[PDB]
């Protein structure tokens, strides 16, 4: 009934919350942690997917794509850039966290806000592989037995069935499973140190934050897998094999996580919580 | 959220021997270093039983640990009158795996050495 | 077109006013006479913010798809907010006059309980004309076009009479009292050095009189174009009408934001409640 | 902001005269009371209201003379027949208000050194 607004609530949050996270890290100098530079990237990707919230909405109601190619080419790419940039940023966060608590001496030269921006730029280039290509191959095509307009990437019709199923697998495997694996390895090697080590760095304060931020990252990673696992096994079940509203539900979760992350940093960081309070409400 | 239980101080004549114990009780995840302070160090011991003694304790004191019972024991021997002070117990604990490293002090147990014999 | 802004303002005023309303209850530190009035005014701002789906629904279909019982309720809720809001702004401005121009008599005349009684008296008058909108209001089909109408319903003159009656007693007289109240307060804020004998009372009386002044000033700017519009249309464009309604719904949701920037105590609880 | 500008002190031999000014520069919405305050140092020596009501210290009456120029927000203190007892630091003080809605404030100055030879 009133879902037409709760969809706008999330839309504003993910578009304002992430913009806020990006601006705070840019302007305020104290907020240039190696980890925060990664969150800037993640926020950026989340802001972009949030920009496609309306477009995906109108498709829900109308059921046919009514925009132009120039928008189908831009949304389809504003998407691949998000699917890859986000998961490659979490996987680096968790690796950055690994070499922060399981390699404290080497980290004295390996973890720096310049090195992190480099890995962030590197991630957008690797994501451009599939991201720029979507702008090229992105186009609209009238469905055959539907008489509706479809927006999707265009492949040579010679062996469509093959390259489709192969791409889907490589997406699921290399953008949903090899990344999660790395994180699970990262994080096991890490709680094993934290269950027995007395002090990770020289200060108790370093060790206070080293443990604390790694818990934030673990919660961000946790929310991500929970929201992103249903859609990934759904794109893969329909490939190897009907009034299925599951597709919009699994997209609902994925758009929740886009808007949930600005709030998670505000809740799981005493620094983000402090920078917001001294920005929105300067006492 | 940590309670310590101390014993074994009091009035004692010089060259007599005492024994202190300290029991770390509470809701904790893992204890790290237990030891006795007076505030300079007198004796401390890790989870792995490696011990460190103050300079004023020329092998006279010896500190054991029972990790099973979260208790540390200080065997003070050959007491001198220059040992009279308040002996504070110390217990490093962590309230959880992601949480901060912080210690808790004890009430203290008074030890008094006097005269001779 | 883009319509999320309408849903955006719906949640700010529904959550803000209910936050403003909660903070005064839970935290005893800020149960002030002025905040009893702000409570009352947020309560109004909350109740009228629960009609925004109704207004949008009528905006698209151009008709009343709800029943008559939901046409009478929202007509009720509509007047209760119309009168409660302006009568609360008039009694804050009088409260403020007493606070800075009559300090000797404000020791016994500005107790938060006394504020409650005056705000209880305000709802008695306002729901009284909100009970009439239940009687008078109702559903009916327009003569020619097939569209349901939710309005007040026997003579077309008594409609222009009541509208004129509302303009005089719900807007013109109350604004005349505020205009007067603040004319005498600004003289004494400029003439007097130390207002209440304590350099901290003086700061607070001045600081909070500015808060009410903005809150009132914002309120007339939002409600002037809608009040002169219902009176001009009685003498007988549609895109102007909704821009007069958008102003009034914006005001209902601005007030929480205004308390945050104008009151350091509201600014302080929005922090410890949102960012502990 | 507001800044108090002081001038007129220094080393001087006894029985000589000095003159002290204190201008209140800055965003002043209304100045209220300006004055000079020489164990604990803070002790009244001369204060004048915006009307002209003056009040001198017990020891300073008869020799010092305070005067206010409301047009220039400056106050002047004419010290005559100085003695070595008068040697101290003299701090200037102004009650102002930056705006209609702002609080009342008490602004001190850096301080002027006076040392009367015997
Ligand atoms: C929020 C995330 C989960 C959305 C964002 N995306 C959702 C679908 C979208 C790309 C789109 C584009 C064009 C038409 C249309 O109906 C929908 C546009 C609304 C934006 N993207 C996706 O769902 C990802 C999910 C996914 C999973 C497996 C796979 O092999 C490829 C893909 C690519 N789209
Ligand atoms: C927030 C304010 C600006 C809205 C509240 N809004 C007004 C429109 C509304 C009453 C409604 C109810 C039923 C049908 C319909 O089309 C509209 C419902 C959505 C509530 N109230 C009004 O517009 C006020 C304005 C006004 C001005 C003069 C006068 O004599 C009577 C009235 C009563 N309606
Ligand atoms: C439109 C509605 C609010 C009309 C309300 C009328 C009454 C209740 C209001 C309107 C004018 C108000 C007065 C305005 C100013 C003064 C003078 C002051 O020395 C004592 C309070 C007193 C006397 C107020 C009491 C309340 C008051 C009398």
């Amino acid at each position: 009934v009133i879902i037409t607004a709760v969809y706008s609530v999330v839309f504003v949050v993910g578009l304002v919350g992430n913009s806020l996270v990006m601006f705070v890290i840019i302007r305020y100098t104290k907020m240039k942690t190696a980890t925060n530079i990664y969150i800037f990237n993640l926020a950026l990707a989340d802001a972009l997917v949030t920009t496609t919230m309306p477009f995906q909405s109108t498709v829900y109601l109308m059921n046919s794509w009514p925009f132009g190619d120039v928008l189908c080419k831009i949304v389809l790419s504003i998407d691949y850039y998000n699917m890859f940039t986000s998961i490659f940023t979490l996987t680096m966060m968790s690796v950055d966290r690994y070499i922060a608590v399981c390699h404290p001496v080497k980290a004295l030269d390996f973890r720096t806000p310049l090195k992190a921006k480099i890995i962030n730029i590197c991630i957008w280039l690797l994501s451009s592989s599939v991201g720029i290509s979507a702008i090229v191959l992105g186009g609209t095509k009238v469905r055959e037995d539907v008489d509706v307009i479809e927006c999707s990437l265009q492949f040579p019709d010679d062996d469509y069935s093959w390259w489709d199923l192969f791409m889907k697998i490589c997406v699921f495997i290399f953008a949903f499973v090899i990344p999660v694996l790395i994180i699970i390895v990262c994080y096991t090697l890490m709680i094993l140190r934290l269950k027995s080590v007395r002090l990770l760095s020289g200060s108790r304060e370093k060790d206070r934050n080293l443990r604390r931020i790694t818990r934030l990252v673990l919660v961000v990673v946790a929310v991500f897998v929970v929201c992103w696992t249903p859609i990934h096994i759904f794109i893969l079940v329909e490939a190897l094999g009907a009034a299925l509203s599951s597709y919009y539900f699994c997209i609902a979760l994925g758009y929740t996580n886009s808007s949930l992350n600005p709030i998670l940093y505000a809740f799981l960081d005493e620094n983000f919580k402090r920078c917001f309070r001294d920005f929105c409400f300067p006492l | 959220q940590v309670q310590l239980q101390e014993s074994g101080g009091g009035l004692v004549q010089a060259g007599e021997s005492l024994r202190l114990s300290c029991a770390a009780s509470g809701t904790i995840f893992r204890l790290y270093d237990m030891g006795w302070y007076r505030r300079e160090l007198v004796a401390s011991i890790t989870s792995g039983g490696s011990t460190k003694y103050g300079d004023s304790v020329k092998g006279r004191f010896t500190i054991s640990r029972d990790n099973a019972k979260n208790t540390v024991y200080l065997q003070m021997s050959s007491l001198k009158p220059e040992d009279t002070a308040v002996y504070y117990c110390n217990a490093e604990y962590r309230t959880g795996i992601w949480e901060e490293l912080l210690d808790g002090w004890g009430q203290g147990t008074q030890v008094t050495v006097s005269s001779h014999h």
